[PDB]
C-alpha cells in the first residue's frame, strides 16, 4: 500500500527498496515563436532513482533526441521512465534487485506496473509523503552531468557522500530531505549556506561539502532557519 | 410454444420467467408456465418470499428436452429436472391446460425486447461457463463466484466467465507496453476475438449473459465481467465497425430494460463515464448515450 509517516523506519530495514521520482525526465522552456505564437523546446533530463538505505543514486539521463517526432511527451515520459526502470532492474543480479519501488508520484503506478509484470513478486508502491527529489537538478554536480550529456547515459552516485561512515541511513536520510527541501524552497539562500565558508571543501568524488558532525549541526540548523523564514516570507507569518 | 409444468407450490415465492415476474402464494393451486416462445433460450428464476435473499434460477431451451420444476422440501428449492418419458410429459402438460393451471408467457406481438437481449446467447455457449454436464439446464444464483474471483471458493459451483485482465501479460505484448495498455486493439481482436472467443457472436452473448445473470440475480461477477467486456470495446481504438453499431444496439436494450430502482447498483459510473465521454468510442454510441443520458443522468 502507500507509504505514509507511520511506517518510515521501513526504509531503512534490510529489503531493497528504491524510490523513482519523473518530475525531471521531461523538461521544457516556454518561448514566443516569430509569428507570436508559443513554442517548447526541450532540455536534457533525467530519472531520479535513490536506494534509501545505501545511498546509491542511479541517475539515468534523458537526452532531448528521445522526444523527437513524438506525440504526447508528458504522457510519453511515464512510460519512457518506466521503461528505463525495468531496463535497470533487469540489468542487476536478482540479490540486488528491489523488492518495492516507491514512485514519488501516483500517475507512475499503471506505467511502472504493467512495465514490471514479469517481477510479479516486486511491490509498486506510491507515498503520501511530499518529498523534495524535484531538487535533485539543483545539486550542481548533476544538473553538470545532464546538461553535458549528448546521448542517453547512466550515472552512478551515492548521494550520501561518506556519511554512512559516521551515521545511520536513517539520519542521512533525514539530512538529505532536509537538504533537498531547503534548496526546493529557496535554491540561492540555500546554496549560499552550503558554501559560506570558503574552508570547507566538496571532494572531487562527492557531491556536498565536507563537514564536520558539528558543522553538520550548524548547517542543519540553518536549513531549518530557512525553510520555517521562507515560510514567512511565503505566508506573511 | 413450449411449458414448464410444476409438480406444486409448496411455499410462497416470487417466480421470474425471464423480463417478467409474478406470485405465487403457499399451497397455492399452480402448476407451472405455458406458451413459451421456442427459438431462444430462457430463464425461470425465484425468490421466495420468506427469504428474500439469494435469488436462483435455471436456463434452458425447450428445443432440447422436456423440463419441470418440482420443490426439494429437503434442499428448500424449486428444482428444474428432465423427463424423459414423452408421451407422460405431455399427457400431463394436457391434464393441466384442460384444468387451467398454468399461466400464460404474455410475450406482446410488438414486442422483440427478449430476443434483443439474447441474441447471441446459446445453450451450447452457457453451458461452457456454467459447468454441470449431466443436465441440459443451467443453475445460477446470487451467490456464485466466478474462475477470476477465485483468483484474486469451490471451483465446481463457479462461473466460468473469460478472463480479462488489462494488467496482465497476456493483454500486453513485450515492447509495446504504453501502446497496448492505451489503446487495448491487440487485446480485443488478436488475443480475445480471434485467440478465444474466434468470432463476435460469441463475444456478444457472453457479455449480454453476463449482464442477464447480473440483472436477475444480483450476481457481483456477472456485473464486473459485463463491465469489462464493454470497457475493453471502448477502449480500443480499432473495432470492426459492425461490432461497434451492434454493440449500441446491445447496450441500448440493457439499459432500457434495467428497473430503475437498481440502476444504483447494476451500473458502474467510472465505466459508463469513461465509455461514453473518455474512450476511443466515445461517439460510436449514439443510441445507448441517448437512453443514457435521459434515464439515468445521475450516474453522469
Ligand atoms: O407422477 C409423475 C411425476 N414425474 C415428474 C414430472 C414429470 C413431468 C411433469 C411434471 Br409437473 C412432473
Ligand atoms: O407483477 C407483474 C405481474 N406480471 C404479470 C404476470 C402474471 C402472471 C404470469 C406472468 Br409470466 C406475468
Ligand atoms: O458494494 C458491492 C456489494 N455487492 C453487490 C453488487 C454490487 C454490484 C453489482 C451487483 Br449485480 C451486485
Amino acid at each position: 500500500g502507500a507509504m505514509n509517516s507511520s511506517n518510515y523506519a521501513e526504509l531503512f530495514n534490510n529489503d531493497i527498496k528504491l524510490f523513482v521520482d519523473d518530475t525531471n525526465v521531461y523538461r521544457v522552456t516556454v518561448h514566443k515563436t516569430f509569428e507570436g505564437n508559443v513554442a517548447t523546446k526541450a532540455i536534457n533530463g533525467c530519472i531520479f532513482t535513490l536506494n534509501p538505505k545505501t545511498g546509491h543514486l542511479f541517475l539515468k539521463i534523458i537526452h532531448t533526441s528521445v522526444w523527437a517526432g513524438q506525440k504526447r511527451l508528458s504522457q510519453l515520459a511515464k512510460w519512457k521512465t518506466a521503461e528505463e526502470v525495468s531496463a535497470l532492474v533487469r540489468s542487476l543480479p536478482k540479490e540486488e534487485q528491489p523488492k518495492q519501488i516507491i514512485v514519488t508520484r501516483k500517475a507512475m503506478l499503471d506505467p511502472l506496473e504493467v512495465h514490471m509484470l514479469d517481477f510479479p513478486n516486486i511491490a509498486i508502491r506510491p507515498t503520501e509523503l511530499r518529498l523534495p527529489f524535484s531538487a535533485a537538478m539543483s545539486i550542481d554536480k548533476l544538473s553538470d552531468v545532464v546538461m553535458k550529456a549528448t546521448e542517453p547515459q547512466m550515472v552512478l552516485f551515492n548521494i550520501y557522500d561518506d556519511w554512512l561512515d559516521r551515521i545511520s541511513s536513517y539520519t542521512a536520510f533525514s539530512r538529505l530531505t532536509l537538504l533537498l527541501r531547503a534548496l526546493k524552497t529557496n535554491e540561492e539562500s540555500a546554496k549560499m549556506i552550503l558554501l559560506s565558508d570558503p574552508t570547507i571543501t566538496i571532494k572531487s568524488y562527492h557531491l556536498w561539502p565536507s563537514f564536520t558532525d558539528e558543522q553538520w549541526i550548524t548547517i542543519e540548523s540553518q536549513m531549518r532557519d530557512l525553510i520555517l523564514t521562507e515560510y514567512g516570507r511565503k505566508y506573511n507569518v | 410454444m413450449n411449458t414448464v409444468p410444476f409438480t406444486s407450490a409448496p411455499i410462497e415465492v416470487t417466480i421470474g420467467i425471464d423480463q417478467y415476474s409474478f406470485n405465487v402464494k403457499e399451497n397455492q393451486p399452480f402448476h407451472g408456465i405455458k406458451d413459451i416462445p421456442i427459438g431462444h433460450v430462457h430463464v425461470i428464476h425465484f425468490q421466495h418470499a420468506d427469504n428474500s435473499s439469494m435469488r436462483y434460477g435455471y436456463w434452458f431451451d425447450c428445443r432440447m428436452g422436456n423440463f419441470y420444476i418440482q420443490y426439494d422440501p429437503k434442499d428448500g428449492l424449486y428444482k428444474m429436472m428432465e423427463e424423459r418419458d414423452g408421451a407422460k410429459f405431455e399427457n400431463i402438460v394436457h391434464n393441466f391446460k384442460e384444468r387451467q393451471m398454468m399461466v400464460s408467457y404474455p410475450k406482446i406481438d410488438e414486442d422483440d425486447t427478449w430476443y434483443n437481449l439474447t441474441e447471441f446467447v446459446q445453450m451450447d455457449k452457457i453451458r461452457k461457463i456454467v459447468r454441470k454436464d449431466e443436465n441440459q439446464f443451467s443453475y445460477v444464483d446470487s451467490s456464485m463466484t466466478t474462475v477470476q474471483e477465485n483468483e484474486l471458493s469451490d471451483p465446481a459451483h463457479s462461473l466460468n466467465y473469460t478472463v480479462i485482465n488489462f494488467k496482465s501479460r497476456e493483454a500486453i505484448r513485450p515492447g509495446h507496453e504504453m501502446e497496448d495498455f492505451l489503446d487495448k486493439s491487440y487485446y480485443l481482436n488478436t488475443v480475445m476475438l480471434q485467440g478465444i472467443f474466434k468470432n463476435s457472436s460469441n463475444y456478444f452473448g457472453e457479455l449480454q449473459f453476463a449482464f442477464l445473470n447480473a440483472m436477475f440475480f444480483g450476481n457481483y461477477g456477472s456485473s464486473l465481467q459485463w463491465h469489462a467486456m464493454i470497457e475493453l470495446i471502448c477502449s480500443s481504438a480499432t473495432v470492426p465497425k459492425h461490432m461497434l453499431d451492434k454493440l449500441d444496439e446491445i447496450l441500448y436494450y440493457q439499459i432500457k430494460t434495467l428497473p430503475e430502482q437498481y440502476s444504483d447498483i447494476l451500473l458502474n459510473e467510472r465505466v459508463w463515464n469513461i465509455c461514453l465521454y473518455s474512450s476511443f468510442q466515445k461517439n460510436s454510441l449514439h443510441n445507448t448515450e441517448k437512453i443514457m443520458e435521459n434515464k439515468y443522468p445521475e450516474l453522469l
